[PDB]
């Protein structure tokens, strides 16, 4: 599950517009500031997709 | 004496006549690939 | 010390010293960095040509070196450096008097590590500045969460979160607010080294005695440990490509690579760089490509290729065996003798105490070759002495060229220390020579010289 | 590079596509069964008739067919084409394909098989597209006229070079060229991942096994010379030898038993390499037919490696596994024959650890002496631990009886040890 919560990293609200590496990261088109949980949750599916994911970590 | 005539003669049909060429091993020419890595300074944020 | 006739150019024939090297991705190509003494000099990654050192030495010894999209940062004494092109653009010093050890670059937020456990934070002033230049704040490790800082890592997709890899353990500071978030527990070993994965929220930890312990971050549990029987484990990296491959360099010269989906070995390469010089110091695998390349202390840079499997069908279990490719080298040991090989400033010979002999260029950096010790077949038809398990010459001593007459016969007479023949050297074949001139008087060589003409050669006992 | 070696690159990825009708006539006419002139002018659908034949005798012979029937041999599966299909599915279409050939390579010796694959032939081209597969499961019927037909009609991989003289011979290929293909470092990998997915799918028999130990046994023997290639041989066939002893079956132990002897005695090991050899061996033997063969095994790999500490101890997990999986009445039986192999290292390390561990069976090391005739160390070392055994057990008379043995033949030994720990006069004071 998790060994540790980040109390600091849900108050916190980057902007996604601003820069063409995190352009690609929006889902709908009326989105810019979005909330670091969601934008953590969203870098991790983008790293996914770079990155794959090999058999031997599961 | 006939089981050393067919000693000799398996030694004899095991005898190829013609060479068999080994598994060729020549290195292919290696060319450097356009390939996708991870930005840091998205990694990062600042508050709010 | 200064003087009014000399000036310093650069230093002729280094390419690594054993301080693990940077990368960095640059587009679609890659630069190797790495670093010489005082200096530091850039290679290209598919040509391995030289193509930028730095226009002012630094004062001391280069500790840490990483690397950006375009900006190299250096880490001597006490300052930490960013430099792009060659020229400082930018100096950033610590108000600290210790000493800087290791230098980790993520975003916005440079990390500099001193060897005294702290950890000083350095933030871009402005979002779209090209490097950290303002003092954020300084993370300290005290001696009760855990021991020297061995490395410092960035995990992928962990918002303003430092990896700091101790003796012990794993801990984890969020740098916009300087605090400790997490713990790892206490590993029994030393580690050694840390490198981040192509998976999410897993680093690679490397003891001292050899084990690689697969720290997953999230859980904080181990996942994977692989056993190395006895070896001090020095480089950690991963293939990048998709195909599951880790790469394990030990410091005793050999370079181990494993699959992580059969849970098997590959191969072990041994050799690859000298025990007593560290060995394989820094060992790294492109992004995304078959090529890694390797450095260590031996004043040599490798690049080795997995070739693709010769099995049409099957592909992942019949897997190639890492093939030598592009590398760069100098002496291991101080050059002894030098001399110059033409009128031009072009080629010069130099004979080190690493039993060869190099013909190194002014011109190009990239020119550079060992010269063959390979012995010429003998004109009598009988079989020439020597050990059959092959080794290098004596050191040389005493070395004499002539340009006049080249490449028709041998113009290079070598002396080397303690042998009672002198040796001949084609220059320009690269090879030594088909004779050798005995003292006939039971007597080391001491002087050689040549004619001008070149056809006459003096030997003396 | 040049132009022209780019051209076979695609030549080679495109040769199963018919382009013209004389492409589809090159390709047509690979027949396992018929001619060149009836395979070029017969239809799928004709083919099909005598497919369907083919596989329902199969379904009679085992029924694990009676599932290719619905995937692979359906009326549905004559208008697809391999060519026509992306990528995500002609990967179950090659695996499904190495299904079929892993449960249909015992079944060769009969023609409804060799019908069956002639469609599979014709309709999936498994001559050219998965070649490596197809000659896998045939590869030990090298006598056989279907493997001198199926060379005759197959593209040979680069790893089946050594055969490339043999395609379309009028001879078949010999006992000699087979081991040649076989000293191949890679092939052997591959070999390895057949046979592992040969023993995952559970259907391995004798004669692809008999066949793959008389070529695993030569390629150590050929490499007996180069130890530094049976040093790179090593992780291959020592694998292999744990999946074979992995099965469940009455055949793969025996055929691990028989990979196992040989290269040891072709190569001594690390002591606890062949340690890890008893519990492998030791762990899942339960065929009553595999366990004389083990104990010889056993045997032999014991006599293989030299050195200090070759006779002494062993664990005690791995000696209660020896005495459950081997009686002691069992291992005197097998002394009985008058054969009677080398098992002089082994019995001599099997006591010690008797007089270790269970430290309450002394008569059975009283019927193993009388039994084997063991060298002049081995006894030192047996005379010297059960003088050890003197010093710490509450000596019972059968441990006098012993001695008595020790005593009646070569009593200088027993007194010479005796000189070493402790005093002659002092042993009928302490026994």
């Amino acid at each position: 599950e998790a060994a540790w919560i980040d109390s600091d990293d849900e108050k916190i609200k980057v902007p996604i517009l601003v820069t063409n590496k995190t352009k690609k990261l929006r889902t709908s088109y009326n989105e810019s500031k979005i909330n670091g949980v969601h934008y953590i949750n969203r870098l991790r599916s983008q790293f996914e997709k770079i990155y794959p994911r090999p058999k031997w970590v599961d | 004496s006939r089981a050393k005539v067919e000693n000799r003669l398996s030694q004899l049909e095991g005898r190829d006549l013609r060479t068999t060429p080994k598994v060729v091993r020549e290195a292919k020419k290696v060319e450097m690939t356009e390939a996708r890595a991870y930005n840091a300074d998205a990694d990062t944020a600042k508050a709010a | 010390k200064n003087s009014k006739i000399f000036s310093p150019f650069r230093i002729i024939g280094n390419v690594s010293n054993g301080v693990p090297f940077a990368t960095g991705t640059l587009g679609s190509t890659f630069y190797i960095v790495t670093c010489v003494g005082k200096t530091f000099q850039i290679y290209d990654a598919n040509t391995l040509h030289l193509l930028f050192v730095s226009e002012k030495e630094t004062p001391s010894s280069i500790v840490a070196l990483s690397a950006h999209f375009h900006y190299v940062y250096a880490a001597y004494e006490n300052k930490v450096g960013i430099y792009k092109r060659g020229i400082e653009e930018h100096l950033l010093e610590l108000e600290t008097d210790a000493n800087v050890e290791h230098l980790c670059i993520f975003g916005d937020y440079l990390c500099a590590s001193t060897d005294d456990n702290s950890i000083f934070i350095y933030k871009k002033s402005d979002p779209q500045d090209k490097y950290p230049s303002e003092f954020y704040t300084k993370l300290t490790v005290t001696e009760i969460q855990g021991g020297e800082i061995v490395s410092l890592q960035h995990l992928a997709t962990y918002l303003n979160k430092l990896t700091v890899v101790t003796k012990s353990n794993v801990l984890l500071f969020n740098v916009r607010t300087g605090k400790l978030v997490f713990t790892s527990n206490e590993f029994p070993d030393q580690i050694t080294t840390a490198e981040p994965a192509p998976v999410l929220d897993i680093i690679a930890l490397g003891t001292v005695t050899g084990e690689v312990i697969m720290f997953n971050m999230r859980k904080g549990k181990r996942i994977r440990t692989i056993k190395i029987p006895q070896s001090r484990i020095s480089s950690l990296s991963f293939r990048t490509d998709g195909s599951s491959h880790l790469s394990v360099g030990t410091s005793s010269g050999d370079l181990i690579f494993y699959d992580l989906d059969r849970r098997s070995r590959i191969h072990v390469l041994k050799n690859i760089h000298r025990e007593s010089y560290g060995g394989v110091t820094q060992a790294t695998f492109l992004n995304g490509q078959p090529i890694i390349v390797t450095s260590g202390g031996d004043n040599s840079l490798k690049e080795y290729v997995f070739d693709p499997s010769l099995s049409q069908g099957s592909g992942d279990v019949v897997v190639q065996p890492p093939r030598y490719l592009r590398s760069r080298g100098g002496h291991s040991q101080p050059p002894s003798y030098i001399a110059f090989a033409d009128s031009q400033s072009h080629f010069m010979l130099s004979a080190s105490k690493d039993r060869s002999l190099w013909s190194f260029s002014l011109r190009k950096d990239a020119q550079s070759q060992e010269m063959s010790q390979r012995l010429h077949k003998k004109q009598d038809g009988g079989r020439v002495g020597g050990s059959t398990i092959k080794s290098k010459f004596p050191e040389i001593v005493a070395l004499a060229i002539e340009n006049a007459r080249i490449g028709e016969w041998e113009n290079i007479i070598t002396a080397h220390k303690d042998e009672k023949f002198a040796r001949t050297w084609d220059m320009r074949n690269k090879r030594v020579g088909r004779w050798t001139f005995d003292t006939t008087d039971d007597g080391f060589v001491k002087s050689v010289a040549m004619s001008q003409c070149g056809n006459f050669g003096f030997i003396g006992s | 590079s040049s132009l022209s070696d780019q051209l076979a690159q695609v030549a080679s990825n495109n040769a199963t596509v018919a382009l013209d009708r004389k492409r589809r006539q090159k390709l047509h006419s690979a027949s396992l069964i018929y001619n060149s002139k009836t395979a070029a002018t017969q239809d799928y659908d004709f083919i099909f008739e005598n497919a369907s034949k083919a596989l329902e005798e199969l379904s009679q012979i085992e029924p694990k067919f009676a599932i290719f029937s619905r995937t692979l041999f359906s009326e549905s599966s004559i208008s697809l084409d391999r060519n026509v299909q992306t990528k995500e599915e002609i990967k179950d279409l090659d695996n499904a394909i190495n299904a079929y050939l892993l449960l249909a390579s015992s079944k060769w010796y009969l023609a409804p098989t060799l019908h069956a694959t002639e469609w599979l032939v014709r309709r999936f081209q498994i001559h050219v597209k998965n070649t490596e597969m197809l000659l896998l499961s045939t590869l030990n019927y090298y006598q056989t006229p279907v493997f001198k037909r199926i060379l005759s009609i197959i593209k040979l991989p680069p790893l089946f070079n050594c055969l490339s003289n043999f395609v379309r011979s009028e001879k078949p290929p010999t006992a000699l060229t087979m081991i040649k293909l076989f000293n191949d470092m890679d092939f052997l990998k591959l070999y390895t991942s057949y046979l592992d997915q040969c023993i995952k799918h559970n259907a391995t028999y004798t004669n692809q096994l008999l066949f793959t130990t008389c070529c695993f046994i030569n390629v150590v023997a050929f490499n007996s010379n180069n130890d530094e290639k049976l040093n790179q041989l090593v992780p291959i066939l020592l694998e292999i030898s744990a999946k074979l002893l992995a099965s469940k079956s009455k055949d793969c132990q025996i055929a691990a038993h028989t990979i196992l002897v040989v290269f040891a005695t072709a190569l001594p090991l690390k002591k606890t390499i062949i340690l890890a050899a008893m519990e492998t061996i030791l762990s899942n033997l339960d065929a009553k037919e595999a366990k004389h063969s083990a104990l010889l095994t056993i045997c032999k790999l014991f006599q293989t490696l030299k050195g200090q500490g070759n006779v002494d101890q062993l664990p005690s997990k791995i000696f209660k596994l020896f005495d459950s999986k081997f009686d002691t009445v069992s291992i005197l039986t097998f002394l009985d024959k008058e054969d009677k192999p080398v098992c002089d290292k082994f019995i001599t390390s099997y006591t010690r650890s008797i007089a270790r561990y269970d430290r309450s069976k002394l008569n059975i090391i009283l019927s193993l002496l009388k039994k084997i005739r063991l060298e002049r160390y081995e006894v030192r070392l047996i005379i010297t631990d059960l003088i050890y055994l003197s010093e710490i057990l509450e000596d019972k008379s059968q441990l006098v009886e012993l001695f008595e043995y020790f005593i009646s033949i070569n009593e200088d030994l027993v007194l010479k040890c005796l000189k070493s720990l402790g005093l002659t006069g002092x042993x009928x004071x302490x026994x």
